[PDB]
């Protein structure tokens, strides 16, 4: 839809990917693709960086769960 | 109000409407609230027993000192055989008592409405323990008198409570290490005190 | 008297051990006037060594055939000074030295680079933090019953 | 605290540092290593050059006095170097630990009337009692200012609180001065004036 | 030779070619990303394995991926 | 200074100075209590 698909700007989210370094991880919103043609819309910005000094990654919908805070 | 030493504001998590509060928590234990009201449960249990030390410490040593009564040294006061009971038997024997007195205590600490609803048999007595209050039980068996009747509305009497209880705490930590280093009586030490202050102190001991 | 081990105040190859240290340290004083640094110096080493022997003496200590004190760790109430007493003189100041830093660490959390703090420790909160592990055995003790102490997942 | 961009300085043609404005009673601009560059570390600085002033004064009249009214004022005192090896009537750990609650409460009180501006004025015993002192490090009550000097135009209160501190830097100078001649020197500082006096040139610091 | 192989997780940023120094790797269009654009390997028979291409994957774990393989003298890089 | 301050409290400069305060409490400590093996207090 036009309207947005995928969590709020800012909403706090966690990851369910488990090849990533943030799996079980919070995470921070920064950004999703509202093209409906994008696989991994979900550009999600972590608090600590990954192994490749990367603080950013792009996650799926189904990818990506939000916490109850 | 007048927390503990000028200068420093009261933690947040404490203020007012406490037993005898003035604001001393520097080391962060009462900042969890179910941690504070188990302490203050705590400090309320160890005042009254410590101001029941103090004074079975102090009246037997008054009785010692002067020669009313031949009562032995707090120091020297549990190897007493007694003819009737035997130590062994007396470990037991306050174990289980104050074990239902205790625990009963607890699960009123828990659970407020306990100990008086149903099947809370203690001869019958299943509304002495109504409690009222956390750390102030009431009822006939445990304030016959009844002072404060009322419990929110008695801050004089249970600061007083407090403050003579804080009070006597700390003349037990007196009485442990003042008769380990010195190995008398604390009426002993004080009348040492009260002839020569100048010259007999804890610094005193060489 | 346990595990076949002689106490050392009443063993007889600790008093030869005592006995061939003073020796060794005289033969290294008969080089030097008796009035002078190096004398003194090993003239108090010498009552400092004798007085060593005399304390692991007095206070019960078991010196085995070899001569030299055995400690006893399995919870003899005669040799608590050996490890339990010290070793909850130690528990006491490792959980100190973790609580403190657990709950400075838990102070800069909420930070906006934490990392920073971690390198330029800010000396006023952790001194306000280091005397409150002082109390980590009730507090830890209270964070693991309200649920502080382990995190949880999510 | 009005500043004083023109003051006369401890160094002159240098230009004073921008934290000393000329508004604290006798701020000369001498910080070159920048002690005070910050606004606490200066507000704690004063108090710590105040009291130190201050029991160094005392440390000065308890050393020189005696030491005065003893060579030609002539009375018995031991000295001011070995004066703690002297005996009284109490053991020298006790009252220095008595020395020590009784100090320790007033430098109590005034740790919290430095953390906290206005904290410690009411007598805790007696609520009527007060210190009317405004400023941190002059506490202007009874038993501190009893004869109401310590009050007026901030001018007048400037120029007596500079003078205050100004005997207190050399009382602080000569108190060190004495420890570095009783160490250096065998006798008193008196008797150094007056060996001094005897020959000035023969008489220094230098022996050889 | 090896066996390079680019997910559906690229977001198309042309590291993964522009650091590999054997021509292995070409960047394609593709609609699963902003950039429209995702990296393919065609000339992995010209792959020594150096991982220069995922040492610059700026993902979760990786999109490209390089798997050591048959290696033969182009794979091994040698010039006899 | 502040950073002077701050320099001090990096974790190099304040580990040796925390470490050489504890060096010397140690060090006084088995000076004044040397040749320690048994805690005797209440042994
Ligand atoms: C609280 C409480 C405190 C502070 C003490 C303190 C003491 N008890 Mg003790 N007791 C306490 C509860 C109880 N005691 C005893 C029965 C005894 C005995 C039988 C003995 C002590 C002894 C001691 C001493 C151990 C050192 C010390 C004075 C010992 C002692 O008096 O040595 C000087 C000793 O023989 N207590 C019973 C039952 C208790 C309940
Ligand atoms: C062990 C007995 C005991 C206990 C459990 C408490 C418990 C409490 N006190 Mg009290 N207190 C006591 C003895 C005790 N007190 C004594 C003897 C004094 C006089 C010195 C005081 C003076 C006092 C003041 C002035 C205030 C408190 C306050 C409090 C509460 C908040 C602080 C906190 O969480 O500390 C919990 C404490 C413990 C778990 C005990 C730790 C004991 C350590 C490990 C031993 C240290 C002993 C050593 C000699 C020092 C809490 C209900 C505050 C209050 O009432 O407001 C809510 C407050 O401001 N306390
Ligand atoms: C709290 C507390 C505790 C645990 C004790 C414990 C003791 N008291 Mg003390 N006592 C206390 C408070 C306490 N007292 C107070 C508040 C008063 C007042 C007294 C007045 C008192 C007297 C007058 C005597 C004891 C005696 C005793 C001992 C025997 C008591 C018994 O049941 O027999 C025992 C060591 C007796 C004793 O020392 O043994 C002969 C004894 O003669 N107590
Ligand atoms: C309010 C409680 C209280 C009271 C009234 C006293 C009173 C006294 N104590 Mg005791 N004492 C106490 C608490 C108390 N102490 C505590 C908590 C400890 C453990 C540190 C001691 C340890 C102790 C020793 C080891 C000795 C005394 C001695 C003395 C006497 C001389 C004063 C002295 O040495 O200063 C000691 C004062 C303190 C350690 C300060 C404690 C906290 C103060 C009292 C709180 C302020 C109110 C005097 C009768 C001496 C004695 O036997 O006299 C002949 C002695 O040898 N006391
Ligand atoms: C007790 C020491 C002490 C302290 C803390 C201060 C503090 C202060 N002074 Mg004062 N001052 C003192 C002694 C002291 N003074 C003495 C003795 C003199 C005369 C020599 C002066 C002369 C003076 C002038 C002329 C002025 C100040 C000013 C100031 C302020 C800014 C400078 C600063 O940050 O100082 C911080 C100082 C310290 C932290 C002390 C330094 C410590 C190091 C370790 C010294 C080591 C070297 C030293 C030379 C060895 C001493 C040997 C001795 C026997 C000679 C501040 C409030 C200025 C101001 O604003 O006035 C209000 C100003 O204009 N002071
Ligand atoms: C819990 C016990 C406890 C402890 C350890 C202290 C400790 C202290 N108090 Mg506090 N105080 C307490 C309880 C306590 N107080 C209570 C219950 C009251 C009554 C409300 C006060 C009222 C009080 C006042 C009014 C003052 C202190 C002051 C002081 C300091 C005395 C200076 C010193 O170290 O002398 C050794 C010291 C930090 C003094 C201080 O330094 O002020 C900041 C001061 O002025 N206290
Ligand atoms: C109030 C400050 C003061 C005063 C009046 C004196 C006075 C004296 N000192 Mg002492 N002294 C002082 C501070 C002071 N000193 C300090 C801070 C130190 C430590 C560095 C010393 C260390 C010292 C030693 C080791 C010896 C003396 C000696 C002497 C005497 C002979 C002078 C001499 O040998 O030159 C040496 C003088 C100095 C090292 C002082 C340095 C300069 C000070 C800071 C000047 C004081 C400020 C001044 C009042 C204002 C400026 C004056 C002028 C520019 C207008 C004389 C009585 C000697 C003695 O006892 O012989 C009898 C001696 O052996 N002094
Ligand atoms: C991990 C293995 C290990 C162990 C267990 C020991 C154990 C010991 N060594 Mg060995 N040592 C080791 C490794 C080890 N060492 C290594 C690797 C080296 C080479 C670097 C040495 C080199 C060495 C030498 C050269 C010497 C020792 C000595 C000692 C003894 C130290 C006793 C002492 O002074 O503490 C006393 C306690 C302290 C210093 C700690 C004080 C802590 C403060 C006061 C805080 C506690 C108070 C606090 C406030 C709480 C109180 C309670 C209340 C307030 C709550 C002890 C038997 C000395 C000795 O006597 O040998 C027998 C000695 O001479 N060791
Ligand atoms: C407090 C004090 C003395 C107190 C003395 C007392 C109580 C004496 C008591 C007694 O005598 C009696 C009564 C009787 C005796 O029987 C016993 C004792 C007990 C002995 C001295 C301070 C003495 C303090 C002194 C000398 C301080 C000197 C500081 C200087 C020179 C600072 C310089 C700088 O800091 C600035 C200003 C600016 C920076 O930017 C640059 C630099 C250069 C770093
Ligand atoms: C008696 C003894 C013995 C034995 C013993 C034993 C056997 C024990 C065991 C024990 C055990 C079996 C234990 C376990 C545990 C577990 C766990 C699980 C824990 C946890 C903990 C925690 C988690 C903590 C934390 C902390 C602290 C508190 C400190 C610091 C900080 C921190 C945070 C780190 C012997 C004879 C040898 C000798 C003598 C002594
Ligand atoms: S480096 Fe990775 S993310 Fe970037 S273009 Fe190549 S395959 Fe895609
Ligand atoms: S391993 Fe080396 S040669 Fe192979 S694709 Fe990656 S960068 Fe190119």
């Amino acid at each position: 839809k036009p309207p947005p698909i995928g969590p709020k700007r800012g909403s706090k989210v966690k990851i369910l990917r488990r090849e990533s370094y943030w799996f079980k991880n919070v995470g921070s919103v920064v950004a999703v693709d509202q093209d409906p043609k994008t696989r991994y819309p979900v550009v999600v910005r972590f608090a600590k960086v990954n192994y490749a000094n990367i603080s950013t990654n792009n996650y799926a919908l189904d990818e990506v769960e939000e916490v109850a805070a | 109000r007048a927390t503990w030493l000028p200068g420093l504001n009261p933690p947040p998590y404490l203020d007012g409407n406490l037993a005898g509060d003035y604001g001393f928590d520097p080391l962060g234990l009462g900042e969890d609230p179910e941690s504070l009201k188990w302490y203050v449960q705590a400090e309320l249990v160890h005042s009254r027993f410590a101001m029941l030390g103090v004074a079975g410490i102090l009246f037997t040593d008054l009785l010692r000192t002067t020669g009313i009564r031949n009562l032995p040294v707090w120091y020297e006061a549990g190897a007493v055989k007694f003819d009737f009971a035997s130590t062994k038997t007396l470990i037991v024997v306050q174990f289980l008592l104050m074990g239902f007195a205790e625990t009963k205590r607890y699960m009123d600490f828990v659970s407020p409405g306990s100990q008086a609803k149903e099947g809370s048999f203690f001869f019958g007595l299943e509304a002495a323990l109504e409690g009222l209050e956390p750390g102030y039980p009431g009822g006939p068996l445990l304030n016959p008198l009844g002072l404060a009747k009322d419990v929110q509305n008695a801050h004089d009497w249970k600061l007083k409570e407090i403050k003579n209880g804080r009070l006597a705490m700390m003349a037990m930590l007196g009485f442990f290490v003042q008769a380990s280093v010195t190995h008398t009586g604390p009426i002993d030490n004080l009348v040492e005190h009260l002839s020569n202050p100048w010259h007999k102190t804890i610094i005193q001991t060489l | 008297d346990i595990s076949g081990l002689t106490p050392c105040k009443d063993s007889k190859q600790f008093a030869k051990r005592e006995k061939q240290q003073i020796k060794k340290l005289e033969s290294s004083l008969k080089l030097y006037a008796p009035e002078s640094a190096p004398a003194l110096a090993l003239n108090a080493q010498i009552e400092k060594t004798k007085r060593r022997f005399d304390n692991y003496g007095k206070y019960g200590l078991l010196c085995g055939s070899d001569g030299l004190p055995h400690l006893i760790v399995n919870g003899d109430q005669r040799h608590w000074g050996e490890f339990i007493t010290p070793g909850i003189l130690f528990l006491y100041i490792a959980g100190w030295i973790g609580w403190v830093g657990r709950s400075y660490l838990i102070a800069i959390s909420g930070e906006k680079k934490p990392a920073m703090k971690e390198i330029i420790i800010d000396v006023p909160l952790a001194s306000r933090i280091i005397f409150r592990g002082f109390i980590w055995p009730v507090a830890a003790y209270r964070e693991f019953l309200n649920g502080d102490l382990i995190a949880k997942d999510v | 605290v009005a500043a004083d961009p023109d003051r006369p300085i401890w160094f002159p043609g240098s230009t004073p540092p921008e934290w000393l404005d000329g508004s604290l009673p006798g701020d000369f601009g001498f910080d070159p290593l920048g002690l005070s560059s910050d606004p606490d570390s200066l507000k704690w600085n004063v108090q710590a050059e105040i009291v130190h002033c201050r029991w160094a004064m005392l440390g000065a009249a308890g050393i020189f006095i005696p030491e005065f009214l003893t060579k030609i004022g002539i009375l018995n005192t031991p000295s001011w170097y070995t004066a703690g090896e002297q005996e009284y009537f109490t053991d020298k750990t006790t009252l220095f630990v008595v020395e020590l609650i009784l100090i320790g409460w007033a430098e109590g009180r005034r740790w919290a009337d430095i953390i906290k501006p206005g904290s410690v004025n009411t007598d805790p015993v007696f609520p009527n009692n007060k210190l009317t002192g405004t400023d941190v490090g002059y506490p202007g009550g009874l038993w501190f200012d009893p004869l109401g000097w310590g009050s007026g135009s901030p001018a007048k209160l400037k120029e007596l609180r500079t003078k205050e501190i100004k005997n207190g830097r050399l009382a602080m100078l000569a108190v060190m001065g004495a420890w570095f001649q009783h160490i250096y020197t065998g006798t008193g500082p008196i008797d150094n004036l007056f060996a001094h006096l005897a020959d000035p040139g023969h008489a220094t610091i230098f022996a050889a | 030779s090896h066996s390079v192989k680019i997910y559906d997780t690229c977001i198309g940023c042309t590291q993964c070619v522009r650091a590999c120094p054997t021509d292995v790797l070409e960047m394609i269009p593709w609609d699963g990303c902003k950039a429209k654009q995702i990296a393919s390997a065609p000339r992995t028979e010209d792959c020594v394995g150096c991982k220069r291409c995922e040492s610059a994957c700026p993902t979760d774990f990786l999109s490209v991926r390089v798997y050591l393989w048959h290696e033969t003298t182009r794979s091994m890089g040698l010039a006899y | 200074m502040r950073d002077l301050k701050t320099y001090l409290s990096v974790a190099p400069v304040l580990s040796t100075l925390w470490f050489g305060s504890l060096a010397g409490l140690l060090i006084e400590i088995n000076r004044l209590f040397p040749d320690a093996l048994t805690f005797p207090f209440f042994s």
